[PDB]
């Protein structure tokens, strides 16, 4: 099941990068109402979104009946899908006011990249 | 309308709402003290064609 | 572009002739009067692009946070080079990409 959902964050991660060559050659499909850029933001996000949900899932249906985690989930007492996906496949992306985290240095997250 | 997507359209376009400056891209001032000519060489043959 | 009087160095102000029909550019401060060479009296860019390419410099080369890339330069055929995107930002600024060569540091596009 790792290898099955770090296979899924891979393809997801090389998705994202077709979709960043293609915008930046301008071969990038505009959503109606939208800039090019707010397009680019959103179909990269539900890329993400996706791949977050298919690792999870993946996790999720690995469990057996004995899981104690799968088992309160189950009774619907405490925890969640989320719960399980974050704990055991992927936590996902941050989302700060809606939108990816933002360039608060010089055209760029932090001095690291 | 409802279930045609050309008339759809044709209605869209009828109602958004269109100002000059939405397809206008550039507006120039020139000097021509001449009615019936043209100082301007790109546009002097269709001007001059127009007033023939 | 504009030009500045010669002699009391004040912005020289387009003024036409009723008599001799001609344009001619004329300070207000004095009686100094030059004529024009064009009729382009006013222009307005609705849209515009300048300013997408031309925020460039000569040492952009030494940053060291700038990513480099190993697209083939169309001068000099160098094999590295510096990439960046529109120093323009607006809304609608395109996503497209300005790379600099490391030898005659020109300014190219991928298309
Ligand atoms: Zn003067
Ligand atoms: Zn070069």
């Amino acid at each position: 099941t790792m290898k099955e959902i770090t296979h899924a964050i891979s393809s997801a991660k090389e998705q994202v990068q077709e979709i960043i060559y293609k915008a930046q050659h301008n071969e990038l499909e505009l959503k109606p109402g939208m800039t090019l850029r707010e397009s680019f933001e959103g179909e990269v996000s539900r890329t993400l979104n996706d791949a977050r949900d298919s690792a999870g899932r993946s996790a999720e249906m690995n469990l057996k009946d004995l899981n104690n985690v799968k088992q309160m989930v189950s009774a619907g007492s405490k925890g969640s899908f989320i719960n399980i996906a974050q704990m055991s496949a992927c936590v996902g992306q941050q989302m700060v006011e809606g939108k990816r985290i933002a360039f608060g240095f010089a055209d760029r997250s932090l001095p690291h990249f | 309308i409802a279930l045609d997507i050309e008339k759809a359209k044709v209605i869209q376009s009828s109602i958004e709402y269109t100002t000059l400056k939405n397809v206008t891209s550039a507006t120039e001032i020139y000097y021509d003290p001449d009615p019936t000519s043209t100082v301007i060489e790109e546009d002097f043959d269709t001007v001059e064609a127009y007033f023939s | 572009s504009f030009r500045f009087c010669l002699e009391c160095n004040n912005m020289l102000y387009p003024k036409e002739d009723k008599e001799n029909q001609r344009l001619l550019y004329s300070c207000r401060n004095c009686d100094y009067t030059e004529l024009a060479e064009d009729p382009k009296v006013y222009r307005h860019e609705l849209i515009t692009n300048i300013g997408e390419t031309a925020g460039i410099v000569d040492d952009i080369g030494q940053d060291p946070t700038l990513p480099r890339s190993d697209k083939e330069c169309p001068e000099c055929h160098s094999r590295d080079c510096v990439f960046f995107q529109s120093q323009q930002r607006r809304k609608d600024t395109n996503m497209t990409l300005f790379y600099v060569c490391l030898n005659c540091k020109k300014t190219f596009r991928d298309e």
